[PDB]
């Protein structure tokens, strides 16, 4: 997260980081037993963590489970993104104010609407520098035609770009499969940009809504 | 000879550990990969990485 703040310890219950010997992704958790993340993140081994916020030091409030399933989106196009979304199975369910689940949206979000993103990955536009600690950013939706305009012909109905135009705050590398959640609800997922909070580049995120039917019937049967 | 292209990152914004070939170096070093649209010289491990660009 380039230009955000610090969240604060576990204000941010449904945050999880997916850890193959380090932090390589984030998640969100939807439900005692379920992850959703990105497509992009799918790697054999994934050792999720629940109730982190310093990912280096034990602190006492974490959960670390290992997957079971990790069930790719059967659309998922490796080459244009689309449908950059991915369900994970815990090995065994969480024990639910540290670590909590988040709500699935009923509708759409509009343009204008102010979202929290969260995650471990890249604080600096140029340069490296991860943070121990995790990371927020208010950001708004944009539309989708101002989208398109910052990315001719590479934004599909299942993506939504959020930030600022100006550059300067945006997700960065590290931060991929975690929440974008306005209004409580879930509304994207951090998928990809050009580079980091550059700038007319904002983030582009997997419009969730549009997968709802597909994850609750995905859960349902395994 | 895509051993000697630079390592590439890519757009997605995930923090993977790969190797690539650094011909300047003669050796495999790693860098962060984002998730997706690899170009070649991006490796799993060093040893894949020695024997397919090791000695470019
Ligand atoms: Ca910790």
């Amino acid at each position: 997260i380039v230009g955000g703040y610090t969240c604060g310890a576990n204000t941010v219950p449904y945050q999880v980081s997916l850890n193959s010997g380090y932090h390589f992704c984030g998640g969100s958790l939807i439900n005692s037993q379920w992850v959703v993340s990105a497509a992009h993140c799918y790697k054999s081994g994934i050792q999720v963590r629940l109730g982190e916020d310093n990912i280096n030091v034990v602190e006492g409030n974490e959960q670390f489970i290992s997957a079971s399933k990790s069930i790719v989106h059967p659309s998922y196009n490796s080459n244009t993104l689309n449908n950059d979304i991915m369900l994970i199975k815990l090995k065994s369910a969480a024990s639910l104010s540290r670590v909590a689940s988040i709500s699935l949206p009923t509708s759409c979000a509009s343009a204008g609407t102010q979202c929290l993103i969260s995650g471990w990955g890249n604080t600096k536009s140029s340069g490296t520098s991860y943070p121990d600690v995790l990371k927020c950013l208010k950001a708004p939706i944009l539309s989708d035609s101002s989208c398109k305009s910052a990315y001719p012909g590479q934004i599909t109905s299942n993506m939504f770009c959020a930030g600022y135009l100006e550059g300067g705050k945006d997700s960065c590398q590290g931060d991929s499969g975690g929440p974008v959640v306005c209004s409580g609800k879930l509304q994207g997922i951090v998928s990809w940009g050009s580079g980091c909070a550059q700038k007319n580049k904002p983030g582009v995120y997997t419009k969730v809504c549009n997968y709802v039917s597909w994850i609750k019937q995905t859960i349902a049967s395994n | 000879d895509f051993c000697l292209e630079p390592p590439y990152t890519g757009p997605c914004k995930a923090r993977i550990i790969r190797y690539f070939y650094n011909a300047k170096a003669g050796l495999c070093q790693t860098f962060v990969y984002g998730g997706c649209r690899a170009k070649r010289n991006n490796f799993k491990s060093a040893e894949d990485c020695m024997r397919t660009c090791g000695g470019a």
